[PDB]
Formats: C-alpha cells, sequence, structure tokens
C-alpha cells in the first residue's frame, strides 16, 4: 500500500450521505440558506476509513 | 434514455393493474451497460475487442 501526495483541503463526505443515482452517478443532498434540500451530482472516488 | 428507464423501471409496474389497461408500448426501452472500446487504448495492451 504506496501513499503519494496529501490534500490541503479534502472534503470527505460520509458513506450514508452519498448513494448511487439510477443512472449511475453518485448523488448527495445538500439543505441551502433557505433551509430546503437540494439535489447535486458529485465525483466520488476513492474511499478513506468509512468516508467517501 | 434515462426518462425511459425511470417509465419501464418503475411506472410500468403500476401502469398494468389497473383495471383496463391491455398491453402496451413503452418507447424506447430500458438501460444498458454500455461500454465504449478505445481503439487506441486496445493497441495499447495488444487487445482484439473480442
Amino acid at each position: 500500500q504506496l501513499q503519494e501526495g496529501v490534500k490541503q483541503k479534502a472534503i470527505l463526505a460520509p458513506q450514508q450521505g452519498v448513494t448511487r443515482d439510477l443512472k449511475g452517478q453518485a448523488t448527495a443532498l445538500v439543505v441551502n440558506a433557505q433551509n430546503k434540500v437540494e439535489l447535486r451530482v458529485i465525483k466520488a472516488d476513492r474511499v478513506i476509513g468509512d468516508k467517501w | 434514455e434515462d426518462l425511459s428507464n425511470y417509465i419501464v423501471s418503475n411506472i410500468q409496474d403500476p401502469l398494468s393493474r389497473t383495471k383496463g389497461v391491455g398491453d402496451f408500448q413503452v418507447f424506447g426501452s430500458q438501460y444498458s451497460m454500455r461500454i465504449w472500446l478505445d481503439p487506441a487504448k486496445l493497441n495499447s495492451y495488444q487487445l482484439t475487442p473480442g
């Protein structure tokens, strides 16, 4: 298990927070400033522990 | 095709429950895991698509 690189601002989202759409793209829900829920399609590539 | 998958996946099963609907014909069809081979990168590893 090689290790390369280090990120400074890496955003680690939990596994229960990001799921799969029916097309296959990884989606995760976001609440807004006016307190409504909203969907944005993300690019989840690696897992670290139990966090995408 | 995304919307046709949505139809065939989960508004096709409750639609034939109703009294009177016989056979029907959805436009398009469902998904497929469609694999896009790259010919230069098939060249790069000595692979035919077979």
